[PDB]
């Protein structure tokens, strides 16, 4: 005669699902659009950053976070929850590096990151993280790209998209992986990432934006995660513009 | 801070424990009988699938070499009480007196564990009733029932679970003060033959006795002082041989 | 007539992913008097209007110091603005003792976010009811952070917080190039803030007692002005 | 606006929120009870819901939500009638989603009140359909039934699919032959796969759930076959024997024996076939009938209210007596061959229980053929004229040899329950469940003369008169009802006369022998025999004059 | 949940007092030279082991006994705490525990379970009995509230009111232990819900002095001894 | 909604912990069927692999976990709850091997994990995990073995246990094979025939053929539990296709 | 009358849609229900005064002293006395002495006021936050070398203002209006005494006398002193002739 199952976190609804983890993904569905593209030797991250006033300081308000050194991280939804899950990831990788004297495997950073998020789905004394993360890097097995939910679910991907523009972004990511079955290059992924992001901004045409991009390629950046700027950024902006102005 | 569970209902009843006796009343029946020279405890094994190997699901359990237990109710609640009951026998009594506790001292300690679960915030009472049966040099043979309340009772015979009222009526009708252990085994096998949900044979039925000492089962010779286990769990072949005498 | 089921606890999510208690914690910022924060390349400034409850009553404190290189203003909850400012001063001292730097103000932002997000995630408390403008100067230049109590922050050239602040905010936004260049003449960066805050006074007036000014850039450390110190700035 | 709201309500039905689902189902059945689920479009090839209705709905809603009154809103009667006619073209996709939601509710942990309400809305929808929309829904309710993924949990809501299939068969007798034939093929397959061949008591096993589905679907469909049963009667009797030979699990015996009840019951029961909102696809009210005539004077018209009834045929009673005497002889002879060489085996008891259970469900259903006053023969003004088959006069009843044949069988089953009571009290006097089955057999044998008292109140494939009276009643307004409600009120009237017909009588020596066994069992030392037997004793005292004197003696 | 009713009264204590008002009757009587305890036991079970050594009546040390109305599971927690306190006093002072010190000790624990909201109170009423040199033969009662009182004769549990009236008219200050045997048996036979009193329905005990000047002796009667005081008293369910 | 009865692990008037019954519906959230069987000297686990999105890496989708050298499990339920329970089972085996100086039996790990589930099934502030755990090994004491554990904390041995939303068809076909063959294991001397037998049963039960990337396999012999790659699965699918 | 209830009323540790904490706000409304207390700060002394309710003759005065010494240079007026008022005052006493023995000098009145407000933020004795109220309104008056004669209204919220003059208890509106219409930075101590008596007269309903009114002042030279009934009487006589002199 009532639905009190959605008010609290350690509770299954009649169907056997945590409704607070189902409402925490709604906080992600409101978020900034962001993607990660996985290459034949690396991972590219790209984000459309909405500039709600000119006062927003330039090149110091940043949506791409560098977890450890060989891994990158872009998140969508409640911004405070991504910051908290970004600081814990940095602790996780720093612990593994002091103890094992090697960089953490990306599959292992993902598991430690996916056990911390599931622990907040256990107890009514806490709420789920209202953020989804895309993270990935180069290790001794090469290129890994992961996406992680409010639920604690995570899988590896060829390309991953989150936030408001995710529909249009996923459909373009499917075109990429279909045209480039073997995979796309490092320079082909940055150009195509800019195209996907501009095409996702067609949902919000009046809300002006900045594009922010980052590398992590074994050949272009020696396997370290690094920012994409200058001429390679302008060459990506011009590809995005000439294909969206498709006349 | 408005914190407790199992508070009093206005008619002078504890409520949550009453709901815990409805979980016990839904379990596969178990029963116990005391004889002149031994005791019997018995139950049925209900398979979740016929692919399950019910040599793994023991329901009748050794607490000390002269004390046995069986349950009705929630089996998970019974695996956790049995291992605390075993730890209690060793730590409270064997390691102070160099001999195992009686079947009245171990029943009190099991009941004290179930009482503490009624008088708590944070915890539900147990969903099990336990029959504990045994022998001691000065009390002799004994059988007791313990309920979710932490109330314990000495019984001549008893039953708990679905078939328990028809079992308790058969136990009243058949019990007499001169039974022997082979007689009590026959009465217990007859009582489970009425309560059985599934097939009746030596594989579906659990049956244990506390009887004479068995010096074979001590597994080492040279010390007559040590008489050897009174508690013996009937083999599936013995149960099928007695089920041929039925 | 329009009851909300999902705003009782800080830990509940709305069916649309909102944390209503946290959005209500932002509406507490609109309960304070206006404060304005702005920066050039070399200075950051705070100017704050202070209320009283009666003409006999001493005006409320609005600017707080954490260290020689940074401090804050508070348009929201005063007794809860003492919790965050205590923790920020504790962290400035921890940096000088445990790391021998001084706490760069971006790092100060990350620590306030962490503390506020903890309140936002656990049962048996409330969101912070206060918004902070933090101003500072360090090796990376003149800096201004708007902390919002949902556990978030942003780097900004200027902003206004408190009741009727859309006026002052729109004046900074119409007069931005004016204040971002100013640098070595800090008194015009103060007059830029005093014009901005004057737009939120609806025929209320600045007075020697009603207004407080604070500035922190280059060598000149974090300092506060009151009484005749703010008379030359009326 | 209404068919737009109907599809919005149906698509919003929920498996988690049982309270929202209850309030959506109130709206769906209230829409269904007043509206014909019919396409009104006049072969107007220009009409569409997306091109006429939904534009005007958006304009009216936007006008109303701006702040204007609906009195300011102007539109042509041409656009309004096109938008209304277009509103009626949307019904077949609403029913596709409805059946799909019904199959998702089969697995939910629902309350009995909401399961019953869901059956009421599903049947009120069916009675509101024209033959076009209903044929689509009937072919939609049977395709999903065979091709489901929807019976997974420990204890499924079989009623939510099987009461709808039986309501299809109530409206159209022609559907039954292929549905019953296909069910019994799927039953035979599950018995060959080993369903019902592992013993359990008090629970249906998860290996048996599909067999229970097809058997409960068979029970419900058979209860609505009426005269369509004549066609495949021989096949069903030879299948019933097979079902009693091949499954021996105690929980399945109650279900497999209820097949005979439902088969016999259809043949001799008098009841409403037609509850339709508008009849026949062929009555005089103009297509301007979107409210169910509720506030018109012609709601009461005899040509609107020309109901059609199952009144039993001579061919159906001759089949009923033939099924009865065949399945009772079968069970008597089978238990009598176990009365030689008893065993204490768990099988031996479950076999005895099966045939005794089968002999209780041959007395149910054929219950409408028995007659309380038979023992007086070897005035009487009955004001309530419950519809009997052999006639209301003594003169008529005894001048038909089928009346004597029916009574002969009742007596011969009753004498078998005494022959069984001496067997069970001498060999098995501890064995409670076969005494509980015997006491249920004796309860039915004492109570169900000329009326059905078990299976009277449990959910079935007729619409509920209290539910449709709660939907259509309005204070100080006289009979604000539609044809469906007038139909089930005429069904309730005959049903009352049958249940108001007095069964009080004087014993014939067989009732005394069996009442003395009930008094013995009421005095028995086992709670599980005495508590049932005392309840049976209360009921058997109501049936007999002076019975309290015999009990206290 | 240990909150007051608006009259300044505790709902949980009242509900625990409703529970003990069903819980079988117990009588205690203080003669000039000993104390008698008796309790009536609802044996509706044939297979329950009568000739079990205790249910209603218990020893707390060598000169103190109790009768229980209420939950036996609750009573046994308090009884062990009292036994531990009696021996811890004897260990400290080399002397047997005074009855007032122990009766009120169990009255202080039972009050605590009524104040904190995480604890339900104890559903038990105790009729204590004993001897010490400070007073002599003492009879006390204690109930779920943590109230305790001194008596010359008292009943607890079911049928308290009928029993108090029967005690009041026959009790004399100068009576002997054998007169208190008779009185407690008469009272229970004049109060019982069961048709007549018998040795298994009855728990009995005494706190006499015996023949030897240093003795005080607590015979908790075995069933055969109870059959003798039954046939001597004229209750006499005898062949 | 009946108040706290439905939202915490406490008894209904009936005696039902709604926190446990609802956690058994969570295990079917994957829409995955898994199958396990014992051979003569091995035990095998076959699991349906769902990768609908083109964008996933199938090398990161896995419901099979290596618990130690000799023991492994399949999980039915959400992957966050399957990775939590796998990490416990890894830690419990490691601490047993240290304390008792021998390798943790499958029976002991299933009991230890089932005792942990009884906590969440009694403590009101603890919820039962939404997973079923299906442990397999070749124990030196019980040879090939299968042990299954569930949200209520009830565990029992098995010779062919299986968990999934279509598990009843697989189980009913397994019961009919064990009924005709009458041995309690499949009599193949090498694990390749056991896995092929386990892919013949899941094809026949689920009404669909499988590609090498639409199937999973596990191979528990003495001294090793290990997972097959898609080409080792395709060798078995090729041998099934060579036979029929 | 017409009802005006919201859904945000009665919320504990919760913000309304405006951010309003309604437990601490409804606690701040109790400054109209107490007995009247008034403070007047000046360059010469802080004059504190309270209306006495007439007592039973059996209740001895020291039981209900609503002007109190915290230390020789600090005192509280309360509009109402509770156990929490004595808790605030005895925390203030213990805080003032613990300051003097740790820092070798007398406590600043601002810092004492903040320390009693920190007690209120803790809710007595987890992050100390301003969610629920504690105790009652204090007028804290005192004198220190750094910030001179100071009158603080310490509220149940753990916040305060310094006032030049403040009234609390049932004269608040009419008193504060006459105080703000009349106060000078030129008030002498004598005129502060006649001013507090003129304000008291006007609220009290009764004829003002040395048995219904109480006076005190903090002076730096004399310390804190509660005034003698004979001294308030000669002051009240002086008020009579000052208005008769018009």
């Amino acid at each position: 005669i009532g639905t009190g199952y959605d008010l609290s976190n350690s509770v299954f609804s009649p169907d056997g699902r945590n409704f607070q983890v189902e409402y925490a993904v709604k906080a992600v569905e409101n978020g900034t659009t962001s993607i990660g593209i996985k290459c034949n030797d690396g991972v590219v991250f790209a984000v459309e950053k909405l500039i709600t006033s000119k006062l927003l300081v330039p090149q110091k308000n940043v949506k791409i976070q560098v977890v450890d050194r060989h891994i990158g991280c872009v998140y969508s939804g409640l911004i405070p929850d991504g910051r908290h899950l970004v600081n814990r990831g940095r602790e996780e990788a720093a612990s593994f590096k002091k103890l094992y004297k090697t960089p953490i495997p990306i599959p292992a950073f993902a598991d430690r990151l996916g056990q911390y998020v599931q622990a907040h789905t256990l107890y009514n004394s806490v709420r789920p993280f209202g953020v989804s993360t895309i993270f990935g890097g180069v290790d001794k097995n090469g290129a890994h790209l992961y996406m992680l939910e409010p639920s604690g679910s995570y899988w590896g991907y060829k390309g991953a998209a989150t936030g408001k523009g995710r529909q249009s972004a996923k459909a373009e990511l499917e075109k990429l992986v279909d045209h480039h079955p073997e995979g796309l290059s490092a320079r082909e992924a940055v150009k195509q990432a800019a195209k996907i992001i501009y095409l996702a901004h067609e949902d919000n045409k009046e809300k002006d934006f900045e594009l922010e991009i980052s590398w992590c390629s074994l050949s272009e950046t020696n396997g370290l995660h690094k920012f994409v700027k200058g001429d390679l950024l302008q060459e990506a902006i011009d590809f995005a513009q000439k294909e969206i102005n498709g006349d | 801070y408005s914190f407790s569970l199992t508070t009093f209902s206005p008619s002078g009843k504890l409520g949550q424990i009453d709901y815990a006796l409805t979980a016990v009343k839904q379990g596969v029946t178990s029963l116990g009988i005391k004889a002149t020279n031994g005791v019997v405890i018995a139950t049925e094994k209900k398979s979740s699938s016929p692919l399950a190997m019910s040599e793994t699901l023991s329901k009748v359990s050794l607490l000390t070499p002269d004390i046995g237990a069986v349950y009705s109710g929630m089996g998970p609640d019974y695996r956790v009480l049995v291992d605390k009951s075993r730890k209690v026998a060793h730590t409270s009594y064997k390691r102070i007196y160099g001999e195992y506790p009686p079947t009245k001292l171990l029943v009190s300690e099991v009941a004290k564990i179930m009482q503490e679960a009624t008088q708590s915030g944070g915890v539900r009472p147990f969903g099990v009733s336990l029959l504990i049966a045994g022998h001691d040099e000065f009390n002799g043979f004994s059988l007791y029932q313990v309920d979710p309340s932490g109330s314990y009772f000495p019984w001549k015979a008893t039953a708990i679970g679905k078939g328990s009222v028809a079992a308790k009526t058969f136990l009243e009708k058949r019990w007499n003060d001169e039974l022997e252990l082979e007689d009590a085994i026959h009465i217990a096998l007859l009582t489970l033959k009425e309560s059985v949900e599934g097939e009746f044979n030596g594989d579906t039925i659990e049956l244990a006795i506390i009887g004479d000492e068995n010096p074979d089962l001590l597994g080492y010779t040279g010390i007559p002082t040590d008489k050897g286990p009174r508690f013996r769990k009937l083999t599936s072949q013995e149960i099928n041989d007695r089920l041929e005498a039925l | 007539m329009f009851r909300n089921n999902y705003d009782g606890d800080t830990v509940t999510f709305s069916p649309t992913g909102r944390l209503f208690q946290v959005e209500y914690a932002l509406e507490a910022i609109k309960q304070g008097s206006v404060t304005v924060g702005l920066r050039s390349n070399t200075h950051a400034v705070l100017v704050a209007l202070k209320r009283n409850a009666d003409e006999l009553s001493s005006y409320q404190k609005k600017i707080i110091k954490c260290d020689e290189h940074m401090g804050l203003s508070l348009a929201g909850l005063a007794p809860d603005a003492r919790v965050l400012s205590n923790y920020l001063r504790q962290q400035c001292n921890y940096s000088s003792l445990v790391f021998n730097r001084k706490l760069a103000v971006e790092r100060a932002g990350h620590l306030l976010c962490d503390k506020a997000q903890k309140n936002t995630q656990s049962y048996g408390g409330r969101p912070y009811g206060v918004g902070l403008l933090i101003i500072g100067y360090d090796k990376s230049g003149a800096h201004l952070l708007e902390f919002q109590p949902s556990g978030n922050v942003t780097e900004l050239y200027g902003t206004a917080i408190g009741a009727r602040s859309q006026g002052a905010k729109t004046y900074l936004e119409r007069t931005l190039d004016t204040f971002i260049k100013i640098d070595g003449n800090p008194d015009e960066l103060i007059k830029a803030g005093v014009e901005a805050i004057s737009q939120s006074l609806r025929d209320e007036s600045l007075t020697v007692d009603n207004l407080s000014i604070a500035i922190v850039g280059k060598d000149t450390p974090f300092t506060i002005y009151d009484g005749e110190a703010v008379a030359k700035y009326i | 606006h209404i068919t737009n709201v109907l599809s919005m309500l149906v698509s919003k039905l929920d498996m988690n929120d049982t309270n929202l689902t209850s309030n959506l189902i109130n709206g769906i059945v209230s829409i269904a009870a007043f509206i014909p689920i019919q396409d009104l479009t006049g072969e107007d090839d220009y009409i569409s819901f997306e091109s006429d209705t939904l534009p005007l709905v958006q304009q009216h809603f936007y006008h109303i939500k701006c702040g204007e009154s609906s009195k300011t809103f102007r539109v042509d009667d041409e656009l309004l009638n096109n938008a209304f006619k277009a509103s009626t073209t949307v019904f077949q996709s609403m029913l596709k989603v409805y059946v799909e939601k019904i199959f998702q509710l089969v697995d939910v942990d629902l309350e009995d009140s909401l399961v019953t309400k869901i059956n009421q809305t599903t049947m009120i929808l069916q009675e509101s359909m024209d033959d076009k929309i209903f044929n689509y829904f009937a072919s939609l309710l049977q395709r999903n039934f065979w091709s489901n993924d929807s019976f997974k949990e420990k204890d499924p809501n079989y009623e939510l699919v099987t009461i709808p299939l039986a309501a299809l068969v109530r409206r159209n007798n022609g559907l039954s032959k292929e549905l019953v034939r296909t069910l019994l093929f799927h039953i035979k397959e599950q018995i060959k796969r080993g369903a019902g061949s592992v013993r359990s008591t008090s629970e249906i096993q998860q290996r048996d759930v599909k067999l229970v589905l097809y058997l409960t679907a068979l029970n419900d469909v058979l209860r609505q076959c009426h005269e369509s049963l004549l066609e495949y009667s021989d096949e069903l009797i030879t299948f019933m024997k097979y079902l009693y030979d091949n499954v021996t699990n105690p929980p399945l015996d109650v279900i497999t024996s209820i097949v005979i009840h439902s088969a016999l019951a259809t043949l001799c029961t008098t009841e409403i076939t037609d509850c339709r909102l508008f009849p026949e696809d062929s009555k005089i009210p103009e297509k301007d009938r979107w409210g169910g005539l509720q506030f018109d004077p012609r709601r009461f018209d005899k040509q609107h209210l020309s109901f059609q009834w199952h009144v039993p045929s001579s061919d159906e009673i001759t089949l009923s007596i033939s099924i009865l005497e065949s399945l009772s002889e079968y069970c008597i002879n089978n238990v009598e061959e176990l009365m030689k060489a008893p065993r204490h085996d768990s099988e031996y008891g479950d076999m005895i229980q099966k045939y005794v259970l089968v002999m209780t469900h041959t007395l149910s259903g054929s219950s409408l053929l028995f007659d309380p006053d038979f023992n007086k023969y070897r005035r009487d003004l009955d004001i309530y004229t419950c519809n009997y088959y052999f006639g209301n006069t003594t003169e008529e009843k005894l001048q038909n040899p089928q009346y004597l044949q029916v009574h002969r069988v009742r007596a011969r089953i009753g004498h078998f329950f005494h022959k069984l009571y001496v067997f069970l009290s001498t060999n098995f006097e501890n064995n409670t469940n076969m005494f509980q089955i015997l006491l249920h057999g004796l309860k039915v044998w004492f109570t169900d003369l000329g009326q059905e008292t078990v299976f009277n109140e449990d959910p079935n494939a007729f619409i509920d008169v209290d539910f449709l009276e709660n939907v259509q009643s309005l204070s100080h307004v006289n009979e604000p009802f539609t044809r469906t409600n007038f139909a089930i009120r005429a069904n309730s009237l005959h049903q009352s006369r049958v249940l108001l017909h007095s069964t009080n009588r004087k014993a014939s020596k067989l009732e005394n022998l069996l009442l003395v066994d009930i008094i013995q069992l009421a005095t028995s030392l086992y709670p599980d025999i005495y508590k049932p037997a005392q309840g049976t004793l209360v009921h058997c005292m109501k049936q007999l004059v002076g019975s309290y004197g015999v009990v206290i003696n | 949940t240990t909150i007051f009713s608006p009259e300044g009264r505790l709902y949980q204590v009242e509900y625990a007092l409703e529970s003990i008002s069903h819980a079988g009757t117990a009588i205690g009587i203080m003669a000039s030279d000993g104390i008698v305890l008796a309790a009536e036991r609802k044996v509706t079970s044939t297979l329950l082991e009568q000739d079990t050594s205790t249910e209603k009546l218990y020893k707390l040390n060598d000169k103190i006994a109790v009768a229980v109305a209420g939950l036996t599971a609750d009573a046994e927690i308090l009884i062990n705490t009292a036994r531990i306190h009696a021996q811890n006093y004897l260990k400290t002072y080399n002397e047997d525990i005074p009855v007032e010190i122990l009766v009120r000790r169990l009255s202080d624990i039972k009050q605590g379970y009524t104040q904190h909201g995480g604890l339900r109170p104890f559903g038990v009423s105790f009729i204590y009995a004993g001897y010490d040199d400070r007073y002599g033969y003492q009879l006390y009662t204690s109930n779920p509230s943590g109230n305790y009182t001194g008596w010359k004769a008292i009943s607890v549990g079911a049928n308290t009111s009928a029993a108090q009236t029967l005690l009041q008219m026959d009790y004399k200050d100068d009576m002997k232990v054998d007169d208190a045997i008779e009185l407690a048996l008469k009272t229970l036979s004049k109060t019982t819900d069961s048709s007549a009193l018998t040795y298994d329905r009855l728990e009995f005990a005494t706190i006499r002095k015996g023949a030897n000047d240093g003795e005080v002796y607590q015979k908790i009667f075995k069933p055969q001894e109870i059959k003798d005081i039954l046939v001597k008293t004229g209750i006499t369910k005898k062949d | 909604a009946a108040g706290y009865d439905r939202h915490i692990t406490i008894f209904s008037p009936e005696g039902r912990l709604y926190q446990v019954e609802y956690a058994f519906k969570a295990t079917n959230q994957t829409n995955i069927n898994s199958l396990a069987v014992r051979g003569k000297d091995c035990t095998v686990v076959i699991s349906q692999k769902k990768v609908p999105d083109k964008l996933l890496d199938p090398t990161t989708v896995s419901y099979i976990f290596c618990i130690s050298r000799t023991i492994g499990m399949v999980v039915n339920g959400p992957i966050p709850d399957a990775r939590n329970a796998a990490l416990r089972a890894k830690a419990e085996a490691a601490e047993f091997r240290y304390k008792y100086g021998y390798d943790m039996p499958c029976d002991v790990l299933a009991k230890r994990m089932a005792n942990l589930s009884q906590i969440y099934t009694q403590r009101a502030y603890m919820r039962p995990l939404g997973v079923i755990l299906t442990f397999v090994s070749v124990d030196e004491e019980l040879g090939p073995s299968i042990y299954k554990t569930d949200p209520a904390g009830y565990y029992v041995g098995y010779k062919a246990t299986a968990t999934g939303p279509k598990q009843q068809e697989i189980t009913t076909n397994l019961e009919n094979h064990f009924k005709k063959s009458k041995i309690d294991h499949i009599n193949e001397e090498s694990w390749e025939k056991v896995v092929e037998f386990a892919i013949t049963h899941m094809i026949d039960a689920l009404g669909t053929e499988f590609s090498k990337n639409d199937l999973e396999v596990g191979v528990a012999t003495k001294d090793k539990f290990f997972t097959l790659s898609a080409e080792n699965i395709e060798e078995r699918l090729v041998a099934i296709a060579e036979q029929d | 009358m017409f009802l005006t209830r919201s859904e945000y009323d009665r919320g504990v540790s919760t913000f309304s849609p405006e951010g309003r904490l309604f437990q601490v706000e409804y606690s701040l409304e109790a400054i109209k229900l107490g007995s009247t207390a008034i403070g007047i700060a000046t360059k010469e002394g802080v004059v504190l005064g309270v209306e006495k309710r007439a007592t039973s003759p059996l209740l001895e005065s020291d039981s209900i002293e609503k002007i109190v010494e915290i230390d020789r240079h600090i005192g509280c007026a309360m509009s109402g006395l509770t156990a929490d008022a004595r808790s605030m005052i005895e925390h203030a006493r213990t805080a003032a002495v613990t300051h003097n023995l740790y820092y070798d000098e007398d406590i600043n009145v601002e810092s004492l006021t903040q320390s009693v407000c920190d007690l209120a933020l803790r809710f007595g004795e987890e992050e100390r936050l301003m969610s629920r109220p504690f105790g009652v309104a204090l007028l804290i008056a005192g004198h220190d070398a750094d910030d001179g004669y100071q009158l603080f209204h310490a509220e149940p919220s753990g916040t305060f203002y310094r006032y030049n003059a403040k009234a609390i208890g049932s004269g608040s509106e009419g008193a504060q209006a006459e105080l703000l219409n009349e106060w000078h930075s030129s008030l002498t101590l004598k005129e502060a005494e006649l001013l507090v008596l003129k304000i008291l007269k006007q609220v009290m309903e009764e004829k003002l006398d040395e048995n219904n009114a109480q006076l005190s002042c903090i002076t730096k030279q004399d310390g804190f002193k509660i005034y003698d009934n004979e001294k308030t009487a000669e002051l009240i006589k002086e008020l009579k002739e000052k208005e008769a002199a018009e």
